[PDB]
């Protein structure tokens, strides 16, 4: 799941035809210590002591638009328009739109 | 000059080398693609009837 | 590489898209079958017809278009028709039940369980593309069934896929004409939702594309497949940029870059100008001159919009055929000086240039005429807003006396919704004159 | 190495970035140890 | 030795080297195969300034090919000349330009810019000890723009003290197709100025009213409009390539055509030109020529220096010539306008000759102009752009792609910065 | 019997309108992880 | 010759290409069972 080196051409959406971006990648990690000690039994069971992912994943009006120039209280609408719908900013393929735009005077 | 002209017909000869059977290669894989597909096509609708 | 898809939506988009494709099929010289001649031009798929059909190792040309229909009516025949070996079976969707002209109906009772079906059929479209520049739309505002449908399916391609274009087709209502008093209910209902999502939506209609045959044509009965043969020429003149090259080629993201001035209003307006029979074309001349008149002649535009009560912002011309820089360059240079022309003092330069080679060809059993050089003529004016002042007293009486909604709140809606198209619209004819205003 | 890409934040300003400078040639010359030719009109 | 690689760029630029290459090819008379057939020394041995060797006689040439859209440079392959072009240098990317500066500058070129500069600099070991380059592009050109601006800045870094020539073509005052084409202009002029030695300044216009003067053939081709300019940067290469009683270094023709820094933008002025039957209508003679040389219809460029002054003037001469006629016309045309040149330099002619004449024709010359009729040209986009700017036209995209209309400020304060340095100095 | 080879003056050429039909060939795709460029062999309208 | 670049594999039509074993083990110790065998798709062996 990370993004490899130096030839960084050959795995792109330009063959994939992706219209929403795969994953956010980096190539760098902090120096690891560590005996890796290991925290389970048999079957993935964290020992209650280590933490998880506490059940956090267990298992329209959105859309690109930059605010330009269109009267700022349509527009402040839009904004709200657009998000506070969590079922459309957390997960599954990332559900997450961008946004732009420019005060009024 | 047998500096100059080793080096001239080294290279031409290699060079004549190399193209053709390029050219020849080339061909070649394109004609049993072709040979490969239309086999495929033949008994298999003789299979469908 | 450079290719686009074409979607069908409506029963009356898929007789026009039957047409268009059928159009296509000629020039390439496509065999009913699916397969041409003894001649090598099959492969993976990569020829003229790369952009449009996919003639993969199997050698049938497979046509990048889906045919979406909610009645078997319509849609089977033409699954029995003359081409229906090259159509792919699944590719030519199909329902069992209508949408009644009901946006909602379609848009909400049927919407669900076949848009994730066409979700298939474009995904599976979108891995075996490579470029896809954009979508083809192909759909009617009175859409008995592309009303309601047309908008689900175009939400959920916009959330899914927002980096690409989305080119919109629609026969606009007829201004004086409503074969559907319903018609008025869904149309504001698409456009308020359409204008936050669509990319470039362009119109047309039905009768003065009747009004122009009979004037030059010179046909008094033309047809359907008339209708269908001058759109379809409509959408193969710009589509001739990515079949044929020409001086300098042109491509539809210059077209949104290009036309549309401001967000919302993005609706300019189509026009063909070497409109004529062909005993008229054999006995005279054609040259750049008098079609740069005819084209910017009033009554040659197939939208009811008088341009002398509006004012200009873009032109788009496309000459396809044999033409040279020199008088199409001096032309429209007489055209700047003409001063029945008005343009908005806003914009100095208003004119993206097209040429093509190709002289573009007539149909077996057709009705045009042979031309040599063509031009599209797609443009945006100020005189469009008195369609939707057309439309607003139409509505606004209506929506008082707040006809047919005991069906529409009879399956489950509420007037909330019906409210803020009113708004949006009041929002986008106050907004015409503003930006008409210099 | 990996090449930065300029983000759309700034450019030149008011092309300040430029190599103009009037200064003064100092240190003179060599000497011309060729003294004045003549010795002005005298005896 | 002192050797030049060509940058070609901008979709125009496509086309330009195409005829401009296939040119020099004829010129050395070479065959489209790319086996030299030794005619002419000279053009045997002074080769190696613009050309490398492959094997076999072939030589190759040294430019470098950048776009976006394969179909421009598929064309370009499948003309008679392509094949002496290299795969190894046709480098572009896997969009379309969208005719678009902001795109062009900042989002496409990130990854074909790594690409470009490894091609060039592999070229720049290839070669010993450059002049410099020369870029055949278009400052109304979206990609040309775009890509150049980007190369100009960086090759500055790296080589600071070469010359890097700039060949640029001015769109048409009249209608420039594109529209935002007036953006595009200020913004890629704001970097050119900073970052160019060189400018050649061409509008297109000229030649149609060139093509109506002198070539009375109704319909030309655009590439027979390459065809008229690509004999000109030849002329100012021929040069270089050619011997004579004539310095030919760009750097000394500089230094002579540049007085002040700021002076980077230059017309050009050509020789000969001549219609059907004029042709055997004509006593070649060095005064017609010189008359016909300084016609303000023989101007190409952009606009008559009638409007303005004439700041310096260098005109080079090709073909047998003779120090005594070149005098005498140089005090002809001084004293027929001893007022229009400025006071403040006098003697402002630099003449170079050339004693090997071209194929085809023995009398010839070229011509570089710095009048003070530059003003015009961007006075008329100041106009537009204070016009667009007024109301913002068509920003929302840029924004979208980062831009903001701050950069625009200084955009347009120098280019008012140099309206008044142009102004100053001559009034 | 025309001049051929004459002097290719920057003013003037010859012209043709014998051709009707101008395709060009792809010799340009991507197609997996290198693009890759094919040979030019036929011209525009195929030569 | 053989160069790198220059082995062009002979991919042509190929329909058997069944595989024996020719080693084994056999008793307690381990060897080549008996030598007469086809190839992949039977292929005979040299000489
Ligand atoms: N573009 C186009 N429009 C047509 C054609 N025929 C009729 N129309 C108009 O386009 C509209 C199509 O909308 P609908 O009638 O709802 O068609 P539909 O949604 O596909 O399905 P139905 O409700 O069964 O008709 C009709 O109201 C007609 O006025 C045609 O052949 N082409
Ligand atoms: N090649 C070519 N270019 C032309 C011609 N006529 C005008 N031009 C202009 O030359 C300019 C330079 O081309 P490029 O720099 O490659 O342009 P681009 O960045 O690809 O984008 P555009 O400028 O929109 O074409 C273009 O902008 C054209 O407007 C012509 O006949 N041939």
């Amino acid at each position: 799941n990370y993004s490899a080196n130096q030839y960084e051409k050959a795995y792109l959406p330009t063959y994939l035809q992706n219209w929403s971006p795969a994953r956010p990648t980096k190539e760098k990690i902090a120096a690891h210590e560590g005996y890796t000690q290991i925290i389970a039994n048999d079957r993935g069971h964290l020992l209650p002591s280590v933490p998880r992912s506490k059940a956090s994943p267990w298992g329209i009006p959105p859309a690109k638009v930059t605010l330009t120039a269109r009267t700022t209280t349509a527009a402040d609408n839009l904004t709200k328009w657009i998000h506070k719908n969590p079922d459309l900013l957390n997960a599954c393929n990332g559900l997450r739109p961008e946004i732009s735009g420019k005060p009024f005077d | 000059e047998i500096t100059d002209k080793a080096r001239h017909e080294a290279f031409a000869a290699e060079m004549k080398h190399n193209d053709k059977v390029m050219c020849m290669a080339h061909d070649r894989e394109q004609r049993h693609r072709k040979q490969l597909c239309r086999a495929i096509n033949d008994f298999q609708q003789n299979f469908q009837k | 590489m450079r290719e686009c898809i074409s979607i069908h939506v409506g029963q009356a988009g898929v007789q026009i898209g039957n047409a268009c494709w059928e159009l296509y099929c000629l020039e390439h010289g496509i065999q009913p079958d699916g397969q041409m001649p003894s001649d090598k031009t099959i492969g993976g798929g990569d020829d003229s017809f790369n952009t449009f059909f996919s003639e993969t190792g199997a050698g049938k040309h497979v046509p990048r278009a889906v045919f979406v229909d909610l009645e078997p009516t319509v849609v089977d025949e033409v699954r029995t028709g003359t081409y229906r070996q090259l159509f792919h079976p699944e590719q030519l969707i199909t329902g069992k039940e209508d949408a009644a002209n009901n946006y909602a109906r379609g848009h909400y009772t049927i919407g669900k369980e076949i848009v994730d079906l066409v979700l298939d059929r474009i995904r599976k479209l979108a891995d075996l593309c490579t470029g896809l520049q954009g979508f083809l739309i192909f759909h009617s505002f009175g859409g008995g069934t592309g009303s309601g449908f047309a908008s689900l399916l175009m939400e959920r391609l916009s959330v899914d896929y927002g980096k690409k274009s989305k080119l919109e087709f629609a026969i606009y209502p007829a201004p004086q004409v409503s074969t559907a008093v319903v018609e008025p209910y869904n149309s504001i209902l698409t456009t308020h939702t359409t204008l936050e999502h669509s990319d470039c939506a362009f119109m047309v209609d039905n009768e003065a594309i009747y009004d122009i045959c009979r004037r030059n044509l010179d046909i008094e009965r033309p047809t359907y497949t008339n209708l269908n043969r001058l759109i379809g020429q409509i959408v193969s003149s710009i589509t001739a940029s990515l079949r044929f090259d020409g001086a300098l080629n042109v491509d539809l993201t210059e077209f949104q870059t290009n036309l549309v001035p401001y967000p919302r209003i993005h609706f300019p307006l189509a026009t063909y100008a070497p409109v004529i029979s062909a005993e008229k074309a054999y006995h005279e001349q054609l040259s750049v001159a008098e079609i740069t008149n005819a084209c910017f002649e009033p009554a040659n535009q197939m939208v009811k919009c008088d341009p002398r009560h509006g004012k200009y912002m873009a032109c788009c011309m496309l000459y396809r055929g044999d033409v040279v820089p020199k008088d199409v360059n001096a032309a429209i240079a007489t055209i700047k000086t003409k001063r029945t022309i008005q343009f908005v003092d806003w914009c100095p330069t208003g004119f993206k240039v097209g040429i093509n080679y190709q002289p573009p060809t007539v149909v077996p059993g057709g009705d045009l005429a042979k031309v040599q050089r063509a031009v599209c003529m797609l443009s945006n004016t100020t005189a469009i807003a008195e369609a939707w002042a057309r439309l607003d007293h139409k509505f606004d009486l209506m929506y008082a006396k707040r006809a047919f909604v005991h069906w529409y709140v009879g399956e489950g809606m509420e007037e909330g919704e019906f409210s803020e198209a009113r708004e949006d619209l009041a929002a986008l004819e106050k907004d015409y004159e503003e930006v008409g205003v210099d | 190495a990996k090449v930065e890409i300029p983000s759309p934040k700034d450019f030149l300003k008011k092309h300040s970035k430029e190599k103009t400078l009037p200064p003064k040639k100092k240190f003179n010359r060599c000497s011309p140890k060729k003294p004045a030719v003549p010795l002005r009109t005298d005896h | 030795m002192r050797e030049i690689v060509h940058l070609q760029a901008g979709q125009c630029g496509n086309q330009i080297g195409a005829k401009f290459w296939e040119v020099i090819s004829d010129e050395h008379g070479i065959d489209p195969t790319g086996t030299y057939h030794g005619d002419s020394d000279l053009q045997l041995e002074r080769i190696n300034v613009y050309y490398n060797e492959a094997t076999g006689g072939k030589y190759v040439p040294r430019a470098v090919l950048v776009d976006l859209e394969p179909g421009t440079m598929d064309s370009v392959r499948s003309g008679p000349f392509g094949q002496i072009f290299r795969p190894d240098n046709f480098v572009f990317g896997q969009s379309g330009a969208g005719n678009n500066w902001a795109k062009g500058h900042y989002t496409e070129g990130a990854e074909l810019v790594d690409s470009v500069l490894d091609v060039v600099r592999k070229e720049a070991e290839s070669c010993d000890c450059l002049q410099g380059f020369q870029l055949t592009h278009s400052l109304g050109g979206g990609t040309g723009s775009g890509m150049g601006t980007l190369l100009i800045s960086k090759i500055r870094e790296e080589y600071p003290d070469r010359i890097m020539n700039t060949f640029s073509v001015v769109p048409s005052p009249k209608v420039s197709d594109t529209v935002v084409e007036p953006y595009n202009a200020t913004l890629s002029v704001h970097q050119l100025v900073e970052n160019t030695d060189e400018t050649y300044c061409i509008d297109n216009e000229a030649l149609y009213d060139i093509c109506f003067r002198t070539l009375k053939l109704t319909t030309p081709t655009y590439g027979d409009l390459n065809h008229l300019v690509s004999a000109t940067m030849s002329g100012v290469t021929t040069c270089l390539r050619f011997p004579g009683q004539l310095n030919a270094d760009l750097r000394k023709l500089a230094v002579n055509m540049v007085p002040f820094p700021r002076l980077h933008f230059f017309m050009p002025g050509f020789a000969p030109l001549t219609s059907r039957g004029s042709q055997q209508y004509r006593a070649l003679t060095v005064p017609e020529l010189t008359q016909q040389m300084f016609d303000a219809k023989n101007m190409m460029a952009a606009c008559d220096p009638r409007h303005g002054r004439y700041l310096t003037v260098a005109a080079v001469f090709r073909g047998r010539m003779s120090m005594k006629e070149v005098d005498e016309q140089m005090l002809n045309v001084q004293n027929k306008n001893s007022s229009y040149f400025v006071e403040w330099i006098p003697n402002n002619v630099k003449t170079a000759v050339c004693d090997i004449p071209p194929r085809g024709l023995k009398m010839s010359a070229t011509f570089i102009g710095n009048s003070t009729a530059i003003q015009e040209l961007f006075k008329r986009i100041s106009e537009q752009f204070t016009a667009m700017f007024r109301r913002k036209a068509f920003l929302h995209w840029y924004t979208g792609e980062g831009m903001d209309e701050m950069e625009f400020t200084e955009a347009e304060s120098n280019m008012n910065d140099l309206v008044s340095e142009y102004q100053q100095y001559q009034d | 019997n025309p001049v051929h080879g004459l002097p290719f003056l920057p003013g003037s050429s010859f012209t043709d309108s014998t051709k009707t039909a101008f395709h060009r060939s792809q010799t340009l795709n991507y197609r997996n992880g290198y693009a890759v460029v094919r040979r030019p062999t036929m011209g525009i309208g195929g030569d | 010759p053989f160069l790198p670049g220059n082995s062009f594999n002979r991919n042509i039509g190929k329909e058997r290409f069944h595989k024996s074993q020719h080693w084994g083990f056999c008793n307690n110790v381990r060897m080549l069972v008996s030598e007469n065998k086809p190839g992949v798709g039977g292929d005979l062996l040299y000489g």
